[PDB]
This record gives structure tokens, C-alpha cells and sequence, in this order.
């Protein structure tokens, strides 16, 4: 890891060549040498507010919201700066951090990044208030490239099915429990005294991951099986009857 | 510009300006002529005038006074209606919703075109004011005093029987400048066919 | 119809207003279908046994023509020493999406009154008729404890299914057309600080070359 | 609390038997026997006396006999008491009540 | 007053400080004081004090965990009561619905105008703490198997002790926590019953 920081103390035009240095050298072991790099670029929304301040040293007008009219480049010149190449095997991969003011996503900071980048993870207030640790939100946030990201020759045959039954079952598993207040706890239905049960430990057992438990894409889909030992067969319409037949009696 | 009072024109002249004639945009739709609307508009020469009042015209400033007041409660229960329906409404505010609609067509609805309300004088004005609130004033009595225990007025029983005297009220307005004293005595008269069916 | 001034802060209040108001119908249109639910499943439980106590109003009836043609007439005797009632109602409360439910409940209780009816002609073509009769009015109060379940119901889904079309077609395009109304009330003064900003960087220019 | 019955000549005789009469000297008595000279106002009044009785929980009334009173039931769109129609040995049910859906 | 999260002085600020104590004005229209509303308010202060609670206050940690989350699991409950109406849609979660009352009137409002409630200390905090969460896993518990609407007025001499114990001489060191050593246990014959 080679980590280097920028406090709020220290001049704010170093805050503009902070993403320059990170990725220039994130291009030196990516593409010259054959390393896979990460990036990680943390408060973004704190950059963003300091190419304000530059763009009204040199006395220019403001654009939409404060920020100038050419921050969809200067995004896009450290957005942009990653992906993997032909001639090399190296790789660089980009999760910028951003904190949308006043939970606004049509502001221009996490508007103009929802143009260049490649879908979104959605840090969510009302599960960290209701601690668990890791608030990530699955219903909003969708990964764009999670298509091809998974599979047989990467990580696993029934990664493509049982991601897509987990997120089907979340969502049944949401309505169900606004259903609850709203007739009773048992007179409902006896469908929906299965997907209450489901959603206290996909909230607890599975997305509540500790912090400083480390867990495999392995460790991962044990944990989503475990969860799809409930629901019996025929029930997870999504998963095809071959990965079904397989993975499921344990 | 669009209709929007919220402009530096207007905002800059109704700090100056006494009184404010508020047109509304929707009583144009529905041909409700002249379309000032009565809940916007104010004027600030009243308490300067009922001296005048109390020397020619000694009834009208209680007249006014129940006469904003109706189309001030009809303005609240318009937005109960268009929610949780007329239906569980009471029988001393749905006598307020007619009267306060048989105010809209008549008094301020005004025909400028046609040779009876193209200018009205202010006996005129005055006249068929002093009837419809005391048509109101009358109807509050209907209601309200012999409340629960007879089999009372619903009011249905106003609304089929008493519309011989509700067409004298609605047709009120058509006294063209041709009679000017025969109109406070048909003023009196549509009254004393309003004053004998309270007994009947 | 616009509510409130534009242009800072009841944008995020409005936003609030209306995500509130959003799900606040859906909660409501859930509680409408379950009632609606409820509402049809009971109907074909009605059906089911109207048609059923046809054929028991016509097997009792039938036990009443195997009655008095062996026991004299049962027209005058049973119809004049009656004082109290045996079998009788208690008004308990069903519940379902939160609205109390009216529910009758069979209770027989205090005495016997025609138990010497009969006694020395017939009297076991009577109190099977008893038997017929006490079967059917057992049958015939849960059905009413369905029959006052039926009307309740559609009392409280129309006055609910209104209250969904209040919010969806009057509260929420009141809140959403002047939620357009703060953005574009946002914009014509952010054009209009774009017209006073470049104003002062034409005459800081200006005077500049005065000087120059 | 107790039930009602109009019903007939020999409905009556069989719910009395059943055990749901009750003779109240003071108000009325809990039933009504109508007969073939029984006038329909005085189906009509004892019909309104057992709406109005608070005791009353059901009003139990054969579709034959509740067709010519049809209108004074379809005024009534209340929950409690609840009106039954029950057959008859002439005509059983047909269209009564279930005509709100 | 305003501009809650979109203002340039306070949008700048959320950036640098640590901790925010938002004080609401819903809270000041009924004049609950402190107006903190619990829901915007944080501390990015929590990962550097369990090295210290762990030492001298072993327990608090365990409480404070579930002590917000009652009071989020009443906010979404007063939303569906608002609208619904009170049928009180459960048992298990009406029980969160009235200890969180508990906590919303006896435990954060403070009224610093008093001889007693002008300071309160860590001892008479995290004990008010403890009981009111003992409440809290012992009528949980209850619900497994009799109902809260017998509960309520059965138990309403504990809910009278529980709602005075902020009244307290701040001096009385062992006497404070004799006192909270004696309202536990009182819980513990009840819930035994």
C-alpha cells in the first residue's frame, strides 16, 4: 500500500495534485510495470470543493451550484486515468469515495461522477443507525460491469444466480416487513413468515460483516447459501435447475 | 408575468398601493366576470369609510363583516370536500356552501356587457346583500335551535320548497336603471316572501 | 397550486414532503389490497354457505313435516309459553389492517321452555326437531357473524381506497408541480448572479486599461 | 342480545323451538308470525321496531316474505343488526344482499 | 434554524469537525431540552473510546449499541402509526414503542435549571442506561411464551421507579448506585413471576 495524504491543515492547491500523484504513479506499476492496482480515492466531494477555490483565485465566474463550468473534465482527466490495456497485463481499478451533501445525488458532484463512472454503492443512513457495521445499501446500488465480472473461470459457476436471488429475495423481503405494521404480525400470509425471518439474518448474519472480519468471494456464497437453505426448492425462481441440484443440499 | 405576484413589480407596489384588486387566473377559465379574487385581495380604507357609512348607508358594515365571513369558511371546507367527500359534511356548513355559491353567481358574477349589470348603483348593491346574508342569518335559526329533537329541517326540505324564493334571490339582479325607488321595495318584497317561510 | 417561497431550503422540505407522501400510498394501497383480500375470500365464504343453509333450511323444514302429522299441531302450544330466550348473542371484536371487526357469537344458556312439549304423543319427532333447528341456528349466526363482517368491510375500503386517491391525484401533483417550480426559481437567479458577476469582470477590465 | 325471526307460520314455530324467543311484556315480543291476511305495513312497522330495539342482533326474515319489504331493508345500510334471508319452502334464496357486489 | 445540511458555513463545517449535536427545532416547538435530535447527530469519536470504556465502564458499550437502536425502531413505527392509526401492529415491537417513550422523556430530556439535573455524571448516566435496557431484555423476553396492556399498570410501580431515578442528589456516590443495584433487582422478582 502506498498511501499518501493530504490533511485539511495543508494548502489547498495541493489538494488538486493529490489525484494527479495518485494515479501517475497507479499508471507507473499498472502499465510499467505489470502489477494490478487499486486506487482509492477518498472524499472526492472534498476535491471537487477545492477546484472551487483555484477556480475563483484566477477570478473566473462560477458555474452550476458553485462549481465551474469544466468540472465534468476534471473528473473525468482522474476518472478516466484506469482500466487495463492490451499491450500489458497490469490493471488499475478506481473506487472513488464521495459524500453527497443533504443525501442530494442530482447535486453536481455525484451527478457529474454518475456520467463518467461505472455504477454506483450506496452507503445508506437508516442501516447505520440501526447499526450494523458495513451500511451498504443493496437495492440502489447496482455494480455496472458485475456481468462479466463473475463466472465459472473467475470465481465461481452459481455466482452469476445466487447474486441475482439475493437481491430478488431482499426485495421481496422489504415489502413484507412494511406488511407487518400494517395488518399484523401473524395473520398475514404464510409466505410472508418466511422472508421476515430471512431479512433479521440477510441484515445480521450476511451484510453485517464485522470490522475486522476478512471474507473470501468462498467464504461469501457459503454465507449466501446458508441464507438459501430457508426458501426450499422451487421457491428461488431465478436460480436455473442445474447450479440448484448442486449447491443447495449440504 | 405568468401570473405570479411574487415579482418585484408587484411586491414593490403593493408596499404603496392601499388597496389591491387580486385578479385570479382560474375565474377566467369558468367566465366568472370580474375575477377578483376574494381571498387575496384586501383593502385598507375601511376602517376611514363606515364614518361615511354610518351617515347614508347605516346597515352595511355588519353586512360585510358576515359577508367575508361566508366566503371565508367556504374557502376551508372547499379543500374538505375534494378530499374526504361531501358526504359526512354537517347541516350547518352545507347550508354555508350554497349560500356562499349563490354569492359566487350573483353578487360578484356581473354580466358588464348586459343593460342591468353593466353599472349598478350602490343601493343596488346594497340591496341584494342585505337579503342573502339574512337568507343565511334566517337559515342559521332553521338549524340551529331546534337542533336534535324535532324531526327538523335538513334543509332538503329548504331546497324543494323554497325555490320559488331562491329564484327571487338569483333573479334578483336584472333591475335595469329604468326604477330606482321600486327597487328597495322589491328588496322588501323578496324579504317578506323570505319573512313568511320561516313560518311556513 | 405552488405552496411556499422558492429558491432555497424548501426544496429539501419539499423533498421530504413528497417522499414521505410517496410511500405513505403505497402503505396504504398494500393496506387496501389485504382488505380487498380479505374482502373477496369472505365473499365466496358467504356464497359458499348461503347456498348451504338452503339445504339445511330444507332438511329441518322437512323434520317439521315429520312433526305434527304424528304429533297434533305445533302452531298454538309453542307460540304462548314463551318468556325468555335460550340461545343468544355476544358481541365479540375480529380485527384485520387495524379496523375492529364486529363478530357474533353463539351462546346458549338458562333453561329449557318447551322441555314438556308433546310428552305423550310424539316428543321424538320433536326435540330432533329441536336438534334440526338448534343446528341451524347454530349455522345461521355465523353467518351473521359474516353478514355484519361483509358491510363493515366496504365502509372501510372506501373510505381508504379515497384516501389512496387523494394522495395520488391531488396531494402528490400538488407537491410535485411545485417541486418544479423551486428548481427553475433556483435557475433564474442563478442567471441573474451570472449577469452581475461578468459585469464586474467587464469594468475590472475597463478600468484596468483606463489605467493601462 | 338476543335474535329476531320473522320468517313464516311454520319458520317461526321451528326457531322459537330452536330456543331464540323472548317475550318482552313490556316492549314487544322478539317475533312476528305473519300469516295470508297479514297487511305488508305491518311487516313494514315490526321491521323498524326491531331496527330500532337495541337488543336486537339479528332480524331473521324469509326472501319470500322480505321481497315485498325489499325497500325498507335496502334503506337500512347499517352493519348492526344484521338482516338474513333464509328460504322458504316456496321460492328459496335467490338475490337478496349479495347484490352489493 | 435553517439550512440544515446545504449551507456553505455549515457544509463546510460537517467536513472538518468530528462530532455534531444537531439541536432540532421540531424538538424546541415542544421544548424538549437538550433539542438534540438523535437521527442527524454523530461522533466519529466511538473507535477511539471503547479502549477507554473497556477499562473503567465495562458496560456501557453493550448499552449504548441497542440504546439507538430503540430509537430508530420507534421512528419508523411513528411513521406507520400516523397514518394507520394505533391498532398496535405487534407486541414485541409495542414494547419498544413505550421503552423508547421511556427513554425519549426520562432519560434525554434534562432540565438544567434544577439543583439535581444541572450535572448529571457518568455513574448516574450509564446506571439510567442500565435499567432502562434491563426493561428492555427482560419484557423481551416475557413476549416469548402474557401481553404489555397487562404489564403496563401491573408493573407501574417499577415504571414510577424507573422514570425517578433522574432525581437524584448529585451528591450521593454509593447511595446512587445502591439505588440502581436496588431497581434492577426489583425488575428481576417481576420477571420472575
Amino acid at each position: 500500500v502506498c498511501l499518501f495524504l493530504n490533511l485539511a491543515n495543508d494548502p489547498t492547491i495541493e489538494r488538486i495534485i493529490t489525484p494527479r500523484l495518485a494515479l501517475t504513479t497507479a499508471e507507473f506499476l499498472a502499465y510499467q510495470c505489470e502489477k494490478h492496482v487499486l486506487v482509492i480515492l477518498t472524499d472526492m466531494s472534498s476535491y471537487a470543493e477545492a477546484l472551487r477555490e483555484v477556480s475563483a483565485a484566477r477570478e473566473e465566474v462560477p458555474g452550476r451550484r458553485g462549481f465551474p463550468g469544466y468540472m465534468y473534465t476534471d473528473l473525468a482527466t482522474i476518472y478516466e486515468r484506469a482500466g487495463r490495456v492490451e499491450g500489458r497485463n497490469g490493471s488499475i481499478t478506481q473506487i472513488p469515495i464521495l459524500t453527497m451533501p443533504n443525501d442530494d445525488i442530482t447535486h453536481p458532484i455525484p451527478d457529474l461522477t454518475g456520467y463518467i463512472t461505472e455504477g454506483q454503492i450506496y452507503v445508506d443512513r437508516q442501516l447505520h443507525n440501526r447499526q450494523i457495521y458495513p451500511p451498504i445499501n443493496v437495492l440502489p446500488s447496482l455494480s455496472r460491469l458485475m456481468k462479466s465480472a463473475i463466472g465459472e473461470g473467475m470465481t465461481r459457476k452459481d455466482h452469476a444466480d445466487v447474486s441475482n436471488q439475493l437481491y430478488a429475495c431482499y426485495a421481496i423481503g422489504k415489502d413484507v416487513q412494511a406488511m407487518k405494521a400494517v395488518v399484523g404480525e401473524e395473520a398475514l400470509t404464510s409466505d410472508d413468515l418466511l422472508y421476515l425471518e430471512f431479512l433479521q439474518k440477510f441484515e445480521r448474519n450476511f451484510i453485517a460483516q464485522g470490522p475486522y472480519e476478512n471474507r473470501t468471494v468462498y467464504e461469501t456464497l457459503d454465507i449466501g447459501w446458508q441464507l438459501l437453505r430457508i426458501f426450499p426448492k422451487e421457491m428461488l425462481k431465478r436460480i436455473p435447475q442445474s447450479t440448484l441440484s448442486e449447491f443447495y443440499p449440504r | 408575468p405568468g401570473g405570479d405576484f411574487s415579482d418585484p413589480v408587484t411586491s414593490a407596489t403593493l408596499g404603496i398601493v392601499q388597496v389591491f384588486w387580486g385578479l385570479d387566473k382560474k375565474l377566467a377559465q369558468r367566465k366568472h366576470f370580474p375575477s377578483v379574487n376574494w381571498l387575496i385581495s384586501y383593502s385598507k380604507y375601511m376602517r376611514a369609510l363606515d364614518e361615511y357609512y354610518d351617515k347614508h348607508f347605516t346597515e352595511f358594515v355588519p353586512l360585510r363583516t358576515k359577508a367575508k365571513e361566508i366566503l371565508q369558511e367556504e374557502e376551508d371546507l372547499a379543500e374538505i370536500v375534494q378530499l374526504v367527500g361531501k358526504a359526512s359534511l354537517a347541516e350547518t356548513d352545507k347550508i354555508t356552501l350554497e349560500v356562499a355559491k349563490l354569492i359566487k353567481d350573483d353578487f360578484l358574477q356581473q354580466n358588464g356587457y348586459t343593460p342591468y349589470d353593466r353599472f349598478c348603483p350602490f343601493y343596488k348593491t346594497v340591496g341584494m346583500l342585505s337579503n342573502m346574508i339574512a337568507f343565511y342569518d334566517m337559515a342559521r335559526r332553521a338549524v340551529e335551535t331546534t337542533a336534535q329533537s324535532d324531526n327538523k329541517i335538513t334543509w332538503s326540505i329548504i331546497r324543494e320548497h323554497m325555490g320559488e324564493i331562491l329564484y327571487k334571490l338569483s333573479s334578483m339582479k336584472f333591475k335595469d336603471p329604468v326604477k330606482d325607488g321600486e327597487a328597495k321595495i322589491k328588496a322588501d318584497y323578496a324579504q317578506l316572501l323570505e319573512d313568511m317561510q320561516n313560518a311556513f | 397550486r405552488i405552496e411556499i417561497f422558492p429558491s432555497r431550503m424548501a426544496q429539501t422540505i419539499m423533498k421530504a414532503r413528497l417522499k414521505g407522501a410517496q410511500t405513505g400510498r403505497n402503505l396504504l394501497k398494500k393496506k387496501s389490497d389485504a382488505l380487498t383480500l380479505r374482502f373477496r375470500q369472505i365473499l365466496k365464504k358467504i356464497i359458499e354457505t348461503k347456498m348451504l343453509m338452503g339445504e339445511v333450511m330444507r332438511e329441518a323444514a322437512f323434520s317439521l313435516a315429520e312433526a305434527k302429522f304424528t304429533a297434533g299441531d305445533f302452531s298454538t302450544t309453542v307460540i304462548q309459553n314463551v318468556n325468555k330466550a335460550q340461545v343468544k348473542i355476544r358481541a365479540k371484536k375480529d380485527n384485520v389492517a387495524g379496523v375492529t371487526l364486529p363478530v357474533f357469537e353463539h351462546y346458549h344458556e338458562g333453561t329449557d321452555s318447551y322441555e314438556l312439549t308433546g310428552l305423550a304423543r310424539g316428543g321424538e319427532q320433536l326435540a330432533k326437531l329441536k336438534r334440526n333447528y338448534a343446528k341451524a341456528v347454530e349455522l345461521l349466526v355465523e353467518l351473521a357473524s359474516l353478514q355484519t363482517s361483509f358491510v363493515t368491510l366496504d365502509e372501510a375500503i372506501k373510505i381508504t381506497n379515497r384516501r389512496v386517491n387523494a394522495i395520488e391525484h391531488v396531494i402528490i401533483p400538488r407537491i410535485e408541480r411545485t417541486l418544479a417550480y423551486i428548481i427553475t426559481e433556483l435557475d433564474e437567479r442563478e442567471r441573474e448572479e451570472f449577469y452581475r458577476l461578468k459585469k464586474i469582470q467587464e469594468k475590472k477590465k475597463i478600468l484596468k486599461e483606463k489605467s493601462d | 342480545k338476543l335474535i329476531a325471526v320473522i320468517g313464516d307460520e311454520d319458520t317461526v314455530t321451528g326457531f322459537l323451538l330452536g330456543g331464540i324467543g323472548e317475550l318482552n311484556k313490556n316492549r314487544h315480543p322478539n317475533f312476528l308470525v305473519v300469516e295470508k291476511d297479514t297487511t305488508i305495513n305491518e311487516i313494514e312497522d315490526t321491521f323498524r321496531q326491531f331496527l330500532n330495539r337495541d337488543d336486537i342482533g339479528i332480524i331473521l326474515i324469509n326472501q319470500y316474505i322480505a321481497e315485498m319489504v325489499r325497500h325498507a331493508l335496502d334503506a337500512h345500510q347499517r352493519s348492526i343488526p344484521a338482516v338474513l334471508e333464509i328460504p322458504s319452502k316456496e321460492h328459496p334464496y335467490d338475490a337478496a344482499k349479495d347484490s352489493i357486489l
